[PDB]
């Protein structure tokens, strides 16, 4: 699970946090990639640390 | 016979410097400055050139 602006970021040879320390795709990745929305389910109304 | 011979040669040698479309013509300028997954798109028209 992502931040919102942070899923643009995943794709192979982009750069940033999630893709630098937690996540990135090799440079001849062959597969394909899907997000959608979770607000409604995944969010809490204080807050979510889990 | 000697002269044609001498100058082909150094004909040969001085296509070394040129730069066939890229940013520069200096290999370590090449991979020191761009970033991986899009820095081949140069070193290939040189390896071409060559």
């Amino acid at each position: 699970v992502i931040r919102g602006d942070e899923v643009r970021q995943i794709a192979p040879g982009q750069t940033g946090k999630i893709a630098d320390y937690n996540y990135k795709l090799p440079d001849d990745f062959t597969g394909c990639v899907i997000a959608w929305n979770s607000n409604n389910l995944d969010s809490k109304v204080g807050g979510n640390y889990n | 016979v000697v002269n044609q011979n001498a100058q082909a040669l150094n004909t040969l040698v001085k296509q070394l410097s040129s730069n066939f479309g890229a940013i520069s013509s200096v290999l370590n300028d090449i991979l020191s400055r761009l970033d991986p997954p899009e820095a081949e798109v140069q070193i290939d028209r040189l390896i071409t050139g060559r």
